[PDB]
RNA sequence: AAUUGAAGAGUUUGAUCAUGGCUCAGAUUGAACGCUGGCGGCAGGCCUAACACAUGCAAGUCGAACGGUAACAGGAAGAAGCUUGCUUCUUUGCUGACGAGUGGCGGACGGGUGAGUAAUGUCUGGGAAACUGCCUGAUGGAGGGGGAUAACUACUGGAAACGGUAGCUAAUACCGCAUAACGUCGCAAGACCAAAGAGGGGGACCUUCGGGCCUCUUGCCAUCGGAUGUGCCCAGAUGGGAUUAGCUAGUAGGUGGGGUAACGGCUCACCUAGGCGACGAUCCCUAGCUGGUCUGAGAGGAUGACCAGCCACACUGGAACUGAGACACGGUCCAGACUCCUACGGGAGGCAGCAGUGGGGAAUAUUGCACAAUGGGCGCAAGCCUGAUGCAGCCAUGCCGCGUGUAUGAAGAAGGCCUUCGGGUUGUAAAGUACUUUCAGCGGGGAGGAAGGGAGUAAAGUUAAUACCUUUGCUCAUUGACGUUACCCGCAGAAGAAGCACCGGCUAACUCCGUGCCAGCAGCCGCGGUAAUACGGAGGGUGCAAGCGUUAAUCGGAAUUACUGGGCGUAAAGCGCACGCAGGCGGUUUGUUAAGUCAGAUGUGAAAUCCCCGGGCUCAACCUGGGAACUGCAUCUGAUACUGGCAAG
């Protein structure tokens, strides 16, 4: 809160999602490290290449943390598979992948650990040709994806090559994630992902900025589950440096005046008054296929209770279809009414999430909203 | 040190200031000895809103009573002696 | 917050000549106005005793559309002053702004008089004022400014004017829109269709 | 903080030094008074307080203790010395 | 023309009366909650945790005190890349100014909180034993000196806080001398004890050719007084408890010393053994007090929201210094807790200031703008700053005002509901025709808060003087955060703005459907066991209205603590009886005292607030002028009927 950021070289959001206890945060120490060397839980690091400032998310890679890393990939704009080569792909990096096709990561770039723990120029070869096989059968691109190996925590450690190809590592990163696409036309909202409260300061929330622009000063209204209530805002930050106004796409932490820790909770949003009203019963259609798009394969019947992930959180819900339907079977494009407990502030369009005992079903956009 | 000054006392946007006889050591709005008057400041130029009491004034200077400036500026505005 | 709303069902709940529409249309006992003949009717539960008193409180505070909170300043301010409260009282609501505009004709009801006194179409010794609440004092001279002289508004509320009797105190010339106020009004004067002590009994309970 | 209370501190220590030494001084010649007074003496004692009221009374109009405490001492100490002298 | 003054109802019982409590109808608040919500004016906004605090700011000013120059506007001492007019370097410490530092003043005021405190507090009425910078009037003086010491230099301990070494070192800092009155001591005699001189014009007198000197602005040393803020003492009053009856020996007093700016056990040594207490001593609990506020016709009861006076406090506690003025609210030292920093050698901190955060709570504010006006402190003065203050933000928290429209129209349509099946009903309600456009909203014009002060000058005093300065006016510019000012004028259209509670009696308001002592309402009476005007819903009416209901607290009705204004045979209540002290009252007559009582007069009862007569904000809310009142208190003089002191019967 002691430096004032300039709005240059735009922010864009990389996540290191890959493998557990292969070297995700002494990767992104290194890379920080070394890009603040040259150029002078989810851990949210930001550095300024000369081409874009990037605020990299270390995800948990955790099975266990996927809620959070759903809202972690929904937030970041390019993924990076953090992964050894001396084990090739994994069961984690499998599901991993597969979280990130599901929320929508466009951009993806590999990176091959333990390089020098391999004597040898050949098992190397086997491991990133394994692993670009298992992207193109995935739904992922190809040939044309800047494919990265070294150590990643002797780029730490004294030395020049090293330091010299996680440079380039960061060059292509920056190529090949160009100008993002920025939703800065209706009014202002931002989906709440984490609180804290500061001493002297008060309560501030972070998240992406869905759409819009927040002026120092302007009133906002809190809607989301249980309570639509309103605010004001007094002194938009960022990463701990003073800011004037934020746009939409960047990580940022708004503060809010008179609000309280354990009233406002995750999965609520800060959006421009008038502007969105909460609803906990919504149609919609649904895209499940028959079998080998996450949908079961026994013919279940209604009653089903999934959880709808959305842009923030999740709620169990319940399903009712009309009459010409006697089988939910998978395999599912109809249209259907959706009640959640929890209302959340949604429009039209919204594409939210079904899952279920830890794995997706099926996709639905929202079509009209009951209330 | 004891002193003639003017104390605020009207409403808002309608402000009202009190000629009076106060130490220095209270405030605008504390205690004072004597009242020698008032003077309004929007003054309703039709009817009064001007009353001193120079008699008064004369006798406390006489024993110490230090003139303001906005006391001086308002016996200069109305007259030296009527 | 003036009243609105129904007037015909507000005047048939008592039963009294409170006062009428400007407009007459059809203004006649045909079949049901206020003492509703044929297969019912029932007008008068006859409460024994406070309910006549809330009842003239009542139309007393349609009548001159003043509300509840200001009508018992306006007694306290009567109980306060000298004489009968209740002449003091009447003395009062006769002097609020708008039954003056009423009793002189520029206002076709006293609903059409606080409008025109909000809207400005009135003026005092010279000056507008946009305020139904206003007393005035005697020997004083209300007119009515240029702009509100090409109303139909008021010129049908002039027509009407002549219909009536005319007051001991005003005396009002439509050649230029003005109107002298002389004395205050008395119990003599005023119409004997309700009693004061009842009302001076009711709020000093 | 740079306000004025630290400078205001270091006067106030010096003139507390300043005047302690000088309270001191006076106490003593008041000391050294009376125990001529007690001793018995009555032109040592007269010759002492003719020495302590020069010093007292410069002190007392310098403006350290108090006239009237300066007049107190002296009119205490002329009505011991005058009793046996 | 300045308290003209008072409501009851239900409930014991098969019914009556009385006693007796319970409940309700009214105001009112720092209110909270639920629903709803358009605007403006005024006021208010941690009652609980005197719980703990991030961060920013709230007390600096003066070069007309001083040695100085780190600045740098730098003309200028000098030089120039010499853009054909003024640009650049050590800047000569050199001017205006200014970093620190010495020095004077306020930082003891402005502001905030009731923790503590039952009288050391506060109000009223009295006094002497004392002080007082700044404000003043008078009387007098400002002479010559000496020595300190800061900055600064360099060495250098430390991350910082702060340091040692030698002087440079100046004064309005400090210290002797000239002195000693109107001052202090002392009966005098005698002794003692004082200053600081700074800024400016420069005629000229001399001329360190600035200067003394003609001089003005002053400031300073002492005394005598006023004003002022105080310190001290006394008398009355100011909560509960006797399931709180003795307390105290520095305690009561005296004799002397010391101490205090002054009295005094304030303290010391001695002596006397008292002092306080049944009118409540001592002890326990609680508590800021007052003007006032609420409720009352009144006496009374509750309380100290806003504001004003006073007191006390500043993490808890103790202590002292400076300073006239403190045991110090943004001075100092120390014990304890807590927190923070550290290089682990060692340091800092106390938001009951403005805001703001954590916790508590039924619950209460923005980390804004400005010295624009007043005031505050500093200074020749311009000028500095002020979280005092003024304005701005949020909250219907309370008061006031305005607006959602006005006539139409019988078609007594639509649709909802009821019906003795005719009809009624929400219901003139809506559409319409004429509009007005208040106030929202859009666009323009636009008063005032502004009195001052400053630059020139005309006249008067000062002096050879018109120098210099001051005072009475005239020309010149300015001096607003509020403030898209208030307001006014135009703009399309009612177009953009109503809810809450209740409807069996208390109390203003009636029908239907369904449940069927169930679900359920409620303050009471009391409902609800198939037909509920009482429950839930619906229709329709009533009471208030941007506000309605529940709850929280005081009084009233409660004459239900009753003095005005209760009762004790059977409703609660005569001690089981007698004696008697303190205490309360007291037969008849005279004289005398003026105590109680009555009369007259004085001062006073702060201001503020209630009230009366008026005035200005569009009337009001609100503000303000005058008057009365604040029934109190003390003093001076009379009255002697009554109670009482004294003397006689
Ligand atoms: C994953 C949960 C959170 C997502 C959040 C939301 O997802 C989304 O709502 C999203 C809507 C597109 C969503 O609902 N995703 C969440 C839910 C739905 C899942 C989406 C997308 C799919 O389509 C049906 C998606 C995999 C789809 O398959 C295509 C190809 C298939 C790939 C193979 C893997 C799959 C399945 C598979 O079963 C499979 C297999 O066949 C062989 C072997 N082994 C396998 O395991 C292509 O790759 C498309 O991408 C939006 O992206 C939002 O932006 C969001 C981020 C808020
Ligand atoms: N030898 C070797 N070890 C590696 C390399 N990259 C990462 N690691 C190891 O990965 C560990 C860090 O794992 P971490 O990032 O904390 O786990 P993650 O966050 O779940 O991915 C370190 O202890 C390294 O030893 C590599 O290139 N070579
Ligand atoms: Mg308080
Ligand atoms: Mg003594
Ligand atoms: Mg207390
Ligand atoms: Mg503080
Ligand atoms: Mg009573
Ligand atoms: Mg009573
Ligand atoms: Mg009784
Ligand atoms: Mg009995
Ligand atoms: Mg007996
Ligand atoms: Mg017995």
């Amino acid at each position: 809160s002691k430096e004032k950021f300039e709005r240059t070289k735009p922010h864009v959001n990389v996540g290191t999602i890959g493998h557990v206890d292969h070297g995700k945060t002494t990767l992104t120490a290194a890379i920080t490290t070394v890009l603040a060397k040259t150029y002078g839980n989810t851990s949210h690091v930001e550095y300024d290449t000369p081409t874009r400032h990037y605020a990299h998310v270390d995800c948990p890679g955790h099975a266990d943390y996927v809620k959070n890393m759903i809202t972690g990939a929904a937030q970041m704009d390019g993924a990076i598979l953090v992964v050894a080569a001396t084990d090739g792909p994994m069961p984690q990096t499998r599901e991993h992948i597969l979280l990130g096709r599901q929320v929508g990561v466009p951009y993806i770039i590999v990176f091959l650990n333990k390089c020098d723990m391999v004597d040898d120029e050949e098992l190397l070869e086997l491991v990133e040709m394994e692993v670009r096989e298992l992207l193109s059968q995935y739904d992922f691109p190809g040939d044309d994806t800047p494919i990265v190996r070294g150590s990643a925590l002797k780029a730490l450690e004294g030395d020049a090559e090293w330091e010299a190809k996680i440079l380039e590592l960061a060059g292509f990163l920056d190529s090949y994630i160009p100008e993002p696409e920025r939703a800065i036309d209706k009014p202002f909202l931002l989906p709440i992902e984490d609180v804290f409260s500061i001493s002297g300061r008060g309560t501030v929330v972070t998240g992406r900025v869905e759409r819009g622009i927040i002026k120092v000063g302007e009133e906002v209204e809190i809607v989301g589950i249980k309570e639509t209530q309103k605010s004001t805002c007094t002194g938009v930050e960022m990463f701990r440096k003073l800011l004037d106004e934020g746009r939409a796409g960047e990580n940022v932490g708004v503060l809010l005046r008179g609000i309280k820790r354990e009233e406002i909770e995750r999965g609520q949003v800060l959006a421009k008054p008038g502007t969105i009203k909460p609803h906990t019963k919504f149609e919609s259609e649904v895209y499940i296929l028959s079998k080998d798009e996450g949908g079961r394969h026994t013919p279940f019947f209604k009653g089903y209770r999934p959880q709808f992930y959305f842009r923030t959180t999740d709620v169990t819900g319940t399903i009712e279809l009309p009459e010409g339907v006697e089988m939910v079977m998978p395999g599912d494009n109809i249209k259907m009414v959706v009640t959640l407990i929890h209302p959340i502030a949604m429009d039209d369009g919204l594409r939210f999430a079904i899952r279920e005992g830890g794995r997706t079903v099926g996709a639905g956009v929202v079509a009209k909203v009951l209330s | 040190m004891v002193t003639i000054r003017l104390a605020r006392h009207g409403a808002k946007k309608r402000p009202f200031y009190q000629v009076v006889v106060a130490d220095s050591r209270n405030a605008r709005n504390g205690r004072f000895i004597e009242r020698v008057g008032f003077f309004n400041p929007i003054a309703s130029e039709k009817e009064e809103g001007t009353r001193l009491d120079l008699d008064r004034i004369a006798h406390w200077v006489g024993q110490g009573a230090t003139i303001s400036d906005r006391v001086a500026a308002l016996i200069k505005e109305v007259n030296k002696a009527a | 917050a003036r009243y609105l709303g129904p007037k015909l069902k507000l005047s048939r709940r008592e039963g009294t000549d409170l006062f009428l529409k400007s407009g007459v249309r059809a203004i006649d006992t045909k079949c049901k106005i206020e003492q509703a003949p044929g297969q019912h009717g029932a007008r008068k539960p006859r409460l024994s005793d406070y309910g006549v008193q809330l009842r003239e409180k009542q139309k007393v505070r349609r009548i001159y559309g003043v509300l509840e909170r200001q009508f018992r300043n306006y007694y306290k301010e009567a109980a306060r002053l000298k004489g009968n409260t209740g002449e003091n009282l009447l003395a009062l609501l006769e002097g609020r702004l708008d039954n003056v505009v009423y009793r002189m004709g520029f206002g076709a009801t006293r609903a059409e008089a606080r409008q025109l006194v909000s809207h400005k179409a009135i003026m005092v010794n010279g000056r507008v004022v946009n305020i139904a609440s206003y007393q005035v004092s005697p020997n004083d001279v209300v007119s009515i400014r240029e702009k509100a002289k090409k109303q139909s508004r008021v010129k049908a509320a002039l027509e009407l004017a002549e219909q009536r009797e005319k007051p001991t105190w005003l005396e009002v010339d439509a050649g230029k829109m003005e109107g002298t106020f002389k004395r205050k009004p008395e119990r003599s004067d005023l119409s004997a269709d309700i009693n004061e002590h009842l009302i001076v009994e009711l709020y000093s309970k | 903080n740079i306000k004025s209370a630290k400078k205001r501190a270091i006067q106030s220590e010096k003139a507390r030094k300043h005047n302690a030494s000088r309270r001191s001084m006076m106490r003593t010649f008041i000391k050294k008074v009376y125990a001529a007074i007690e001793a018995g003496d009555k032109a040592a004692a007269q010759k002492a307080f003719n020495e302590m009221q020069p010093i007292v009374d410069r002190q007392a109009a310098k403006g350290l203790i108090h006239k009237n405490k300066a007049a107190r001492h002296k009119a205490n100490l002329t009505a011991q010395i005058n009793k046996l002298a």
